[PDB]
């Protein structure tokens, strides 16, 4: 039929976003779908679109919201940059480690409980993870969850008189340990949150895994070089370590003990000059930025 | 030519499960009487000393280089059959060819395992491949994929890096001196050789007798140097030696652990055009892990 | 949900011109098709394939199963790419400008 | 949530006095400075040579210099080319 | 001079990704004309859904919808819904009645 | 899509091989399945990308620049150069298969005998492929292509490559083994192609190359180890110089007519 045809058509394939086209604040990842267009459909403003796009863009890339509007124009920036930021990244040849050392998410890795030894601390995130909740939804967490809870009763009357009957004419301390297995026991056959929207791992930003040596003509590469631009000639106040921008990323310098002294010099305009940097690591923070700290190497 | 024979590999026997009877000849006994005669066709102390030795003699010599192609090619198709044992697969030969569908198949590298290390004994090689390649899925996959990414000839090589990089007393100590920092995968093409002790610095080497050539000729003709020659070349310097420096001092150098044939030569006559990974999964599932930890180093505990 | 957990996927440049929806004849028990790119679109079609197949019951278990079939997909050709351009400058293939050369210029 | 404000339909969409950007002089800028360098340093003070060396140049030909003394707005142009494609008007 | 203007120079926060734009005059002028109070919401007890009445003998909290003189801001400087306006002008009101604002 | 393109005569390709240098099998690895591993690998790596509506031969063009798309330049340099070696060690080009012809001989044109004793000397066609012979023996340690090519200046010349290089851009024909040793005179000439390199004012960092292909032999193993095994590659050469299909090698000499 039609309407399977459509749910399966390429403008279908694009997820729904009302993101702002110009956004102002701290950018981490991309937030738009690029879309390309061939040359050839280019010279006939063609680019799959409900409408032709203006003759004026002469780029292949845009980014955009809505197909058509009541302003009968398309909502669209002619840009599609961060696919430059991913391919810089991937040239600089640095895989994304872990900091805290955890399981490769791009594996299908055989886990235990042994984080899971904190039920009382995510069975109850889901009530408590609220932070940008409503002040009625929220509260409707408490009635609803309230009557869900309050059905198992009679479930939790026998087994805790059938299991652990010395706790209850004890002491509650174990009482609330078998209560908080009970209720995940009990919603791990449920699907509440069955849908994790956290971004897993780097996100798509680089697929290579950590361990290859770069061969060279020159030999094997053991420290990776790549020009960059100082942007302070001041360090980042409270912290001891510059900031430099490298292959469209924001990095961390440290320098090797002194700084040069083409810092001063330059002064304010110290971006206008390149510097080599080393990329010692390159890590990823839950927010979804890319942590990468570089070296100044200096001509010595 | 016994100085490149293997106990495992006997003429007119097949390598059950990775290598049939026709396969097992033309990739390693018709292939090593070939590179065995081209190497005594080049230099006559061939029957003299050891590969390694004519590998580590002769390089860096464009005058010798095919003296060191056909030295380095014999020495790593021996490392590259020697950790092979075989596998309890099918034999290649009785199986159905690999046609354009397996394409499209999906590799199964993230989500399973076989053949691992521990599960013969081998516990230090399992523990130094998680410690530097994160697990045995990761390496697996790390494996296959860099030698399946390779177009022509070449070879993957599981390395040790040398924790020696001081450069005094170099290889006195065959303890103190054999201690590997971390594990490491590395891909060579063609003739190249796994170690980078005897071949580092070869395009500097030559970048700077270039540019004292080019000044020389420049002062003949009497110029005032240059505006950004000497500020480029300083930066070519630069960096070509830069990227070749070690943690502590500039010797690196990698011991040979595993090695894996990427060359048609082995795999074409019995897995086909379309089956170089069905290759490599029974390659994998036929390394003898033994051999591997034999040749680890000691790990270097400096921590 | 996939753009959500992936954002950089968003990077990858997508073509919204259609060549022919008449000539698609794709079997969804793998996720390559020739004729196709791997993209988010080849996840979603494997996790349905995988529902309307019943070897899974719920979507997210469906879901999961072909994530993991993107990642391995993803990580051969990342490393396909890497090795392509080691090799060939180990052969004396030469470059203008690096894609990092290009920003700075600009 | 932000209050969009839709305006009724209207006979045109004008800026009566577009504002138009209009850079300063650089040699009224040069003046600026060196007769402030003057009044620090004193006249003919040694420090505002090079001062006076710019701003002649400056002035040599042009006491204004050479520069590009028009710019209008095209706002109204385009405002009222596109005001009927963009009012959101219902069909006829 | 090796000095200029905060207003004539962008910094680019740590962990974030730039284009070649960011570092133009264009990014400087398009970051003020975008430049809004978005995240008083989350530092906004009264967009928060608490009710602003009961904010009444709390002057401290009150004093920040009101100008230096204690008028109270119009709702479209407040950005309340028009339920917290009315009630935050009540509270107010009332406050100042009490002897508190 | 990027399909296996037909080539005339196929049932007869597909029977009895390329008469005195390939066997059917021989055929059937370096065409009807080499071709084909390598069109479904391209189509993989440009479907829903630009690159897609472009022929293979463009699409090297295009991406020879360009670093990390050098796997989808591989891929279109091998389909490219595998049709140039199967097109003129073709018995015949035109479809004889209704017409059961069994006389094509074909021989040098003079033009071409012409240019061969002007670049090389005065040497003849016999003493050329000798050298082509001997350059492919020592050039091409792994796989590669043999080349015989014509410059902008009208001149004969003999380019290998290793693995996947281009004939026609000079940056990409990789023909220097950097994992072995290089002389000084070999430095020099790498040294010279990365200053040319660095003159161009494109943002593309792309030069200008005119060189075009006139004979092309397939090095890979795909093509000589099952009929001729490891180590009689230079017998295989042999009797691909001497079965050159001269219908086709004259045609791509331009004449100017």
């Amino acid at each position: 039929t039609l309407a399977e045809l459509l749910g399966r058509s390429r403008i279908a394939q694009v997820a729904n976003n009302h993101k702002p086209l110009t956004y102002t604040g701290k950018k981490f990842h991309p937030t738009h779908q690029i879309i390309e267009t061939k040359p050839s459909t280019l010279y006939r403003q063609e680019w799959g679109l409900k409408s032709a796009i203006p003759s004026k863009i002469k780029s292949r890339y845009l980014v955009y919201n809505d197909l058509d509007t009541l302003e009968r124009i398309t909502t669209f920036e002619p840009r599609g940059g961060t696919q430059w930021n991913r391919l810089r990244f991937q040239e600089m040849g640095v895989p994304i480690v872990s900091n805290i050392g955890r399981q490769n998410p791009f594996f299908k890795y055989i886990s235990r409980p042994e984080d899971e030894s904190h039920a009382k601390l995510s069975l109850f995130k889901e009530m408590k993870g609220d932070t940008d909740i409503s002040p009625a939804a929220m509260k409707k967490r408490l009635k609803k969850i309230t009557a869900l809870i309050r059905s198992f009763q009679d479930e939790f009357k026998e087994w805790l008189v059938e299991n652990h009957p010395d706790e209850l004419k004890l002491n509650s301390n174990k009482l609330e340990d078998y209560v908080v297995k009970f209720l995940n026991k009990k919603l791990e056959t449920k699907t509440n949150k069955k849908f994790n929207t956290e971004i897993i791992g780097t996100g798509g930003l680089s697929y290579s895994l950590p361990g290859k040596l770069k061969n060279s003509p020159n030999g094997v590469i053991q420290r990776t070089v790549v020009p960059g631009r100082i942007l302070n000639v001041v360090k980042e106040n409270n912290d001891n370590k510059w900031l430099a921008a490298i292959g469209g990323f924001v990095a961390d310098v440290v320098f090797f003990q002194s700084p040069p002294s083409s810092f001063n010099s330059m002064g304010d305009f110290i971006r206008m000059k390149t510097f080599l940097f080393e990329i010692l690591e390159a890590s990823m923070e839950k927010n979804g930025s890319v942590s990468m700290h570089a070296r100044l190497l200096e001509p010595q | 030519s016994t100085r490149y024979a293997l106990e495992h590999l006997k003429e007119g026997a097949p390598l059950k499960g990775l290598f049939s009877i026709e396969g097992l000849q033309k990739a390693w006994f018709d292939r090593v009487k070939y590179l065995d005669a081209k190497l005594n066709d080049c230099t006559n102390e061939a029957q003299q000393k050891p590969l390694e030795t004519l590998i580590h003699e002769n390089s860096k010599s464009a005058s010798k280089k095919h003296i060191v192609n056909y030295a380095s090619s014999l020495y790593n198709l021996k490392f590259s059959m020697s950790s092979l044992q075989g596998c309890i697969r099918t034999p290649p030969e009785e199986c159905p060819r690999l046609g354009p569908e397996a394409l499209l198949q999906t590799p199964d590298f993230n989500r399973t395992i076989s053949n691992e290390p521990l599960t013969t004994g081998n516990e230090r090689l399992q523990a130094a491949l998680i410690s530097s390649f994160g697990s045995l899925m990761e390496f697996r996959t790390l494996l296959i994929n860099s030698n399946l990414a390779i177009s022509g000839d070449g070879f993957t090589w599981l390395v040790a890096r040398r924790q020696l990089d001081k450069r005094a007393m170099r290889n006195d100590m065959p303890n103190r001196d054999i201690e590997y920092d971390k594990l490491f995968i590395l891909n060579t093409y063609n003739a190249g050789t796994p170690f980078n002790f005897s071949t580092s610095g070869v395009m500097n080497e030559l970048n700077n007798q270039y540019t004292n050539m080019e000044k020389q000729r420049a002062k003949e003709a009497g110029n005032l140097e240059d505006s950004e020659m000497t500020a480029k070349q300083a930066k070519t310097k630069f960096i070509y030696e830069t990227q070749q420096k070690g943690f502590s001092g500039k010797e690196v150098s990698y011991i040979p652990l595993l090695a894996i044939d990427a060359s048609p030569k082995t795999w074409l006559t019995d897995y086909g055009v379309f089956g170089k990974r069905e290759y490599l999964e029974r390659v994998w599932d036929s390394i003898e892990w033994k051999i591997v930890e034999s040749r680890l180093p000691q790990r270097t505990k400096i921590q | 949900l996939f753009y959500k957990q992936h954002p950089w996927e968003l990077s990858r440049p997508k073509i919204l011109v259609e060549n022919e929806i008449g000539d698609e004849n794709y079997d969804w028990s793998h996720m390559l098709q020739i004729g196709r790119p791997l993209d988010g679109e080849s996840v979603i079609q494997r996790t349905m394939y995988l529902i309307k197949t019943k070897q899974y019951g719920d979507m997210v278990e469906a879901y999961d199963h072909a994530r993991y079939e993107f990642y391995a997909l993803r990580m051969q050709e990342e490393t396909e790419q890497q090795v392509a351009l080691e090799e060939a400058e180990m052969f004396g293939s030469l470059f203008g400008v690096s894609a990092i050369e290009h920003g700075i210029q600009k | 949530k932000p209050p969009v404000y839709r305006l009724p339909p209207l006979p045109r969409l004008k800026v009566k006095k577009p504002i138009i950007r209009q850079e300063a002089n650089k040699c009224l800028v040069l003046m600026s400075n060196l007769l402030q360098c003057w009044s620090s340093y004193g006249h003919m003070s040694p420090k505002c040579a090079g001062l006076v060396t710019e701003l002649k140049s400056c002035t040599s030909e042009s006491a204004l210099g050479k520069r590009n003394n028009v710019q209008k707005s095209n706002i109204n142009y385009h405002a009222a080319r596109l005001y009927d494609r963009i009012n959101g008007k219902p069909h006829d | 001079t090796k000095k200029i203007d905060q207003s004539l120079s962008k910094k680019l926060p740590k962990g974030t990704i730039y284009d070649p734009f960011d570092f133009s005059m264009g990014r400087i002028h398009l970051d003020r004309k975008y430049q809004a109070n978005k995240n008083s919401n989350r530092n906004d007890i009264m967009k928060s859904g608490a009710n602003p009445l009961e904010f009444y003998a709390r002057p401290r909290i009150l004093s920040r919808y009101v100008t230096s003189t204690g008028r109270i801001q119009h709702r479209d400087i407040t950005g309340l819904s028009a339920k917290n306006q009315r009630r935050l002008s009540k509270a107010i009101r009332r406050c100042q009645a009490i002897g508190l604002m | 899509i990027h399909v296996v393109p037909k080539l005339p005569n196929s049932k007869a390709l597909l029977q009895n091989g390329v008469p005195n240098i390939l066997s059917s099998s021989g055929f059937k690895t370096v065409w009807f399945d080499y071709q084909r591993y390598l069109c479904d690998k391209l189509t993989l790596a440009t479907a829903g990308q630009s690159l897609e509506s472009y022929y293979p031969f463009h699409i090297l063009l295009k991406t020879a620049g360009n670093p990390l798309q050098s796997n989808i330049f591989n891929l279109a340099s091998s389909i490219h150069n595998n049709h140039l070696f199967v097109e003129n060690i073709l018995p015949s080009a035109v479809e004889h298969g209704t017409n059961s012809n069994a006389v094509v001989k074909t021989e040098p044109s003079r033009l071409f005998l012409s240019k061969i004793k002007d670049s090389f000397n005065g040497s003849d066609w016999e003493v050329v492929k000798e050298e082509m012979i001997y350059r492919a023996e020592n050039e091409v340690l792994g796989q590669g292509w043999l080349f015989l090519v014509e410059n902008n200046e009208k001149k004969l010349f003999i380019l290998t490559s290793n693995n996947n290089g281009t004939p026609y851009y000079f940056p990409r024909n990789q023909s220097f083994d950097l994992n072995s040793a290089i002389s000084i005179d070999e430095f020099a000439t790498l040294k010279q192609m990365k200053e040319l390199i660095g003159k161009s004012t494109k943002l593309n960092g792309k030069v200008q190359d005119w060189t075009m292909p006139i004979i092309c032999v397939n090095l890979w193993d795909h093509a000589y180890l099952h009929d001729y095994g490891v180590g009689n590659r230079s017998k295989y050469v042999k009797n691909v110089l001497d079965n050159l299909n001269w219908s086709v090698v004259n045609n791509r000499i331009f004449s100017g007519i």
